[PDB]
């Protein structure tokens, strides 16, 4: 969907910037597996452990929810509210280490160093130096060209 | 024929000044009437046609001032 | 997820690793401090319009 | 208007918006269009521009096809601040530039 | 750092890539790399140059 | 990252993007690649001193909070080098003209 | 390169040989793909020990 | 939503007040697209205000940098809700949560050049969804000017106006709810008073066309200067004590 | 030396939006080449059918919603664009949907007509909490083969619209994602064999080989200038 | 709808018989990088042609001769016969010889005449050998073929150290040397956001280029005849 420059990352000093686009790649791919296990129309019981799984596999990040405080409804909802990305609330300074978005990212079925192969849509042929995609939070400011005429 | 740089215009009258006077004074009677252009027009303005007609070497002071007594003649 | 009601619905994967004992504030009492100040009556004579 | 880079356009061009460079040359389009005989009295060229037909655009194609135009910063500590280049039809409203300047 | 990239991965060598001993006239290199069996970052070939 | 290749002495010089910027030499240089890896090092404040125990890591491992307190002084010391000497430098130039 | 191309073949080919191999840089750099990564960034395993 | 958050965005949406906060909530009777009410729970009660809380969702307005303001519900029907939950979605929020931006599938490569060193080149399919459509609600204050002779009210009825503009307005000079103003079109009638040109021995027949200066000599209407597009969305007309406005308002 | 023809053989088909086209008599240049025509082509030109502009008679514009329902036009016009249907037509194709009472309203309870089909029923464009509340809406479906911007559709102007009538965008895209390999064919009765494989996803609208043969010869038609003499 | 956009440029802008640009006018987007591409892996990769696949080289047959007083090493041979158009008629393959000596570079008129080998130039050189007394005699053979054959997949080996056979020599088939395409940006008197197919070929003779963007056009029909609506 977007394009930018990874030349300005040496100089705008942004690492959390890629880690932030490593972890969202992630988020995505558990939000899309289950989009879909939903189009598959799977039982409950499956995807139950499969959000377990997703809640609960990491390092000692202390957040004690758990599921079978409410069973048999309210599932399919939470399952429609996230299956278009998994919001994962990274905190600032006590927040995510690599190794948490390793273990993280190896449930999504996703290589470890992010180096997704990609093709090419003008030439068609097979890229080298394999590019780490993922997903950034963008925003749109205040200033307009069309106001600036 | 998009023309890049003038200099080989500048190569005939080396001065980078006269040239613009020069073919102004050459293009103003193109503009207003009563002249045909020597060279024809390669779908462009006037300026492209007075660049490539400095570039040829065909226009100079010289010519310029026998046609302007030849037309002060005439009419 | 059942603080507000609310993050049932989305439940936030946190990764705080250090222990959290004062939670988050209104974020408004420094506008609404003087202002609480200002407009409720003191019977002693200190900190207020009286 | 906000600078943009353009990946083609040689050395001696650059990109220009559509509805700016239709209101850049508007007494070249009335010149035009009074040369060419398409629009009889100034009312009924000002009434063409305003409809935006496509013969309109073909004016403004004959018009933009050679000739200059300036590009010019706002500080200009030097002389190569201004740049002299060649106006390409942009679609939207900001200026492709020239990638290397 | 754009055209300066592409050279840099354009005129950058390795050793044992695939294609070796290049014998070739024109000298037409970019055939090779855009049809199969020739990366552009190969070793060193001898080709004729005009 | 290597080609299937082992055996040699400097082992297939490698293809990452930071070090083929630094050795390119076009924007990225040393002394940004070693505040991106390694250790950062001291830090510039305009009051003339520096703490005595710098940034240990780099923005690759976690810092601590009071090592991006320490360098949020470097950022303070180097803003304000952009606003101030323009109008000075636009009058050197107008007297410069104003003579010659 | 482009300072020696200027002073041998004057200013006419210069600005092709220039406007050619800004073509051929964005061209290959396209079909180049260069990411920055968490593997590209590399931690000295003795860092800590000089520390 | 943020989908790389730090918990901070439902804080901030429940403490900047911009979304409406549930107070002694429980059983909802009734939520539309501007209003929402709640039965009251049984803990908590006062005697005699058991009642329910009318929530007035606050439709498009206009705010101070020329945004669009709008609370869209959370809960449908029949959902208990606690005393501190969040109902409505202000702007920039996703279900009581703080979404300023959104995100998108992000390739690390140098392209053709269309990034140079910072831009950004986006898709077409962005386009396609509609996304971060802007939506920009201007002011069109109007002026009816009050001199020392003539008139005070600004009435319908501008000459030198033609059939295709006037078709668009109704009485006393305001269009209908839902129509578009394009650049120069009438959103409002400006009037100039009957005075300053009645004791006038000259311009009789100027008098009887186009009388004391209705329109100006060659200027546009006064809605927005040109080069725009877009519908009214609300008409405040306030009037003041003894005006006779019953006929605009 | 002479060549295979490819042809449509062996398609397989997982759900009501997913596709499997495979090609099984390739050769090698053209398994990646004829894959990305492929890709390229099904993306870009589509004669399809979406929403264009619904005449609603409750509101007169898109930011004033009618007091009954739960969310805002804006978005009950967004769901409208994410509307696939089915329909031949005859240049005036529009159809309507009118029920009241407490709950979602599916696309089924469109009224059926002869040429226009609902490929989707359990899909609900409503949100209603009230009761006793009816919708009136003139929904206009015309083809087109891409998306086409609402700044291109007034400026025209051919005629001035009644208030009321809410003017949409269109997207014309079924083909949310197609992917291609190349695999072996295991043919084995000449060498150099090779089978090429493509996994697309629809929603239902046009049928999967209707949508590559059309494409095909949309690929086909381009050769005017390039087959004769120049 | 279904009536789509046709180029108009029938302006030719011609080079003479080795080099050819072709333009195209108001093709839509999506369509000029699209045909580009797939002219581009027609007319790089599968085109049947014909060159010089096995030279049987009299004398030393290693890696490494002296080549009796030519001073030339046999790469350059290989390098001079493999760029060598060739004609080559419905018959496959075809064995010829060449015998020539005395004082001069070695040109193309050593081959004798056939039916269907033509020749159109005679400044290909082959050999610079030393003015001396000293000849060459060597077989010349050419085969039909598709594409381009890379140096490492081929056959086996040198059947066991059996040099009364000749090696195997890398072929370019293909008459073409070099492509290239350039997509612009031209515009309708609507629409501003379209395309120009600018394609640039190099042939490396006796094949007219248009002819053979005629004959990738005619390849590319023939992949996709069977999936046609209309006649």
């Amino acid at each position: 969907d977007i394009v930018l420059n990874p030349l300005g990352v040496p100089s705008r000093m942004n690492i959390g910037q890629i880690l932030e686009t490593h972890l969202g790649m992630a988020a995505k791919g558990i939000g899309d597996k289950i989009n879909a296990m939903l189009k598959q129309q799977q039982e409950v019981a499956k995807l139950r452990e499969f959000i377990q799984r997703a809640y609960d596999l990491g390092a000692d990040v202390r957040q004690k929810v758990d599921l079978s405080t409410f069973s048999d409804e309210e599932v399919m909802r939470l399952a429609e509210n996230l299956r278009k990305g998994m919001p994962i609330a990274t905190p600032v300074f006590d927040g995510a280490k690599e190794a948490e978005i390793k273990e993280l990212l190896k449930l999504g079925d996703l290589p470890t160093s992010g180096q997704i192969r990609l093709y090419d849509g003008r030439t068609g042929e097979q890229f080298e130096r394999p590019v780490t995609v993922g997903y950034m939070y963008m925003l749109k400011l205040n200033h307009l060209v069309d106001d600036k005429m | 024929m998009a023309r890049v740089t003038v200099q080989d215009a500048v190569e005939k009258i080396g001065n980078r000044f006269d040239l613009v006077l020069v073919a102004a004074r050459r293009a103003r009677q193109m503009q207003v009437g009563g002249k045909d252009p020597l060279v024809p027009e390669e779908n462009d303005k006037t300026t492209v046609i007075a660049l490539r007609e400095i570039e040829e070497g065909l226009i100079n002071n010289q010519i310029l001032d026998v046609r302007e007594r030849q037309e002060q003649q005439e009419q | 997820m059942v603080y507000s009601y609310t993050e049932k619905k989305r439940i936030r994967k946190d990764f705080g690793k250090r222990p959290q004992v004062l939670d988050v504030p209104y974020l408004l009492s420094i506008q609404l401090d003087s202002f609480q100040k200002f407009i409720e009556q003191d019977p002693e004579g200190q900190y207020g319009l009286e | 208007s906000v600078i943009t880079v353009g990946p083609y356009l040689r050395l001696h061009q650059c990109g220009l918006p559509k509805k700016m460079a239709l209101e850049l040359f508007k007494p070249f389009i009335y010149g035009k269009l009074e040369l060419r005989g398409l629009a009889t009295t100034i009312k009924a060229a000002k009434k063409m521009v305003e409809r935006e037909e496509a013969v309109v655009w073909d004016i403004l194609d004959e018009v933009i096809r050679e000739h200059p135009v300036l590009l010019n910063r706002a500080p200009t500590l030097h002389r190569l601040g201004i740049q002299a280049f060649e106006p390409v039809l942009i679609e939207g409203k900001a200026i492709q530039l020239h990638p290397l300047v | 750092q754009d055209v300066v990239l592409g050279l840099y991965y354009m005129t950058r060598d390795c050793v044992n890539a695939k294609g070796e001993g290049m014998v070739l006239t024109g000298p037409k290199e970019a055939e090779r790399l855009y049809r199969s069996g020739l990366a552009s970052l190969h070793a060193r070939v001898k080709v004729r140059i005009t | 990252t290597v080609i299937n290749r082992d055996g040699q002495e400097e082992k297939q010089v490698s293809f990452n993007s930071i070090y083929m910027m630094a050795d390119s030499g076009a924007r990225g240089s040393a002394a940004q690649i070693r505040q991106l890896a390694g250790m950062r090092g001291l830090m510039a404040k305009p009051d003339g001193s520096i703490i005595e125990t710098p940034i240990t890591a780099n923005f690759r491992e976690g810092l601590n909070v009071l090592q991006y307190f320490i360098s949020t002084h470097g950022a303070r010391k180097g803003l304000a080098d952009t606003a101030l000497k323009t109008a000075n430098s636009g009058y050197l130039t107008r007297r410069l003209v104003d003579v010659a | 390169m482009l300072n020696t191309c200027y002073r041998i073949l004057g200013l006419k080919p210069t600005v092709i040989f220039a406007d050619q191999i800004m073509y051929t840089g964005f061209a290959y750099a396209a079909r180049s793909g260069a990411s920055v990564g968490i593997d590209d960034m590399v931690i000295p395993e003795k860092k800590h020990e000089i520390i | 939503k943020p989908l790389v958050g730090t918990g901070m965005e439902r804080a901030v949406a429940v403490d900047s007040g911009v979304t409406a906060v549930a107070k002694r909530g429980g059983v909802v009777q009734y939520v539309d697209a501007s209003r929402i009410v709640i039965k009251v729970n049984e803990d908590e009660m006062y005697p005699g205000e058991a009642g329910i809380d009318i929530y007035n969702l606050t439709k498009y307005t206009r705010s101070n940098q020329n945004t669009c303001i709008n609370q869209m519900p959370c809960v449908s029907l029949g959902e208990p809700v606690e005393r501190g939950d969040v109902l409505a979605d202000g702007p920039s929020t996703d279900l009581g949560e703080l979404a300023l931006g959104q995100n998108m599938r992000v390739a690390f490569m140098p392209w053709n050049g269309y990034n140079f060193e910072d831009s950004i080149l986006v898709s077409e399919r962005v386009v396609q969804e509609d996304r971060f459509t802007t939506i920009h609600i201007q002011e069109l204050a109007c002026v009816s000017r009050d001199t020392k002779l003539g008139p005070e009210e600004i009435t319908a009825d501008i000459p030198n106006v033609g059939e295709a503009a006037l078709s668009k307005l109704d009485e006393s000079g305001i269009v209908y709810i839902g129509a578009e103003v394009t650049g120069g079109d009438i959103l409002v009638g400006k009037v100039t008073p009957k005075g300053e040109t009645q004791l006038t021995p000259e311009e009789k027949l100027l008098r009887a066309i186009f009388g004391e200066k209705a329109s100006d000599v060659k200027d546009s209407s006064l809605r927005v200067p040109n080069g725009v597009s877009g519908t009214v969305i609300d008409v405040q007309v306030f009037t003041r004590d003894g005006v006779e406005k019953d006929k605009r308002a | 030396t002479e060549f295979l023809k490819p042809r449509l053989v062996d398609i397989e088909q997982v759900s009501s939006t997913h596709a499997k086209v495979t090609l099984e008599p390739l050769e090698r240049g053209f398994g990646h080449t004829l894959g990305n025509a492929l890709r390229r082509i099904l993306l870009s030109s589509m004669p399809g059918c979406a929403v264009t502009e619904v005449e609603i008679d409750g509101v007169l514009h898109e930011y004033s919603t009618k007091e009954g329902v739960q969310e805002d036009i804006l978005e009950i016009l967004l769901n409208l664009k994410g509307l696939a249907v089915r329909v031949q037509g005859k240049d005036e194709v529009i159809l309507t949907l009118n029920k009241s009472g407490i709950g979602p309203v599916t696309a089924a309870d469109i009224t059926h007509d002869g040429d226009v089909e609902i490929v989707k029923p359990q899909h609900v464009i409503c949100h209603l909490t009230d009761e006793n509340a009816s919708i009136s809406m003139r929904i206009k479906v015309q083809r087109g083969r891409g998306y086409v911007p609402a700044s291109t559709r007034i400026h025209s102007e051919e005629d001035e619209r009644p208030i009321g009538r809410l003017l949409v965008d269109a997207c014309y895209s079924p083909v949310e994602r197609i992917a291609y390999n190349v695999e072996a064919a295991r043919v084995e009765q000449r060498t150099d064999l090779d089978k090429l494989v493509i996994e697309m996803e629809t929603n239902g609208t046009i049928d999967p080989e209707e949508a590559i043969r059309r494409a095909a010869t949309i690929l086909a038609e381009q050769l005017e200038a390039f087959v004769d003499l120049r």
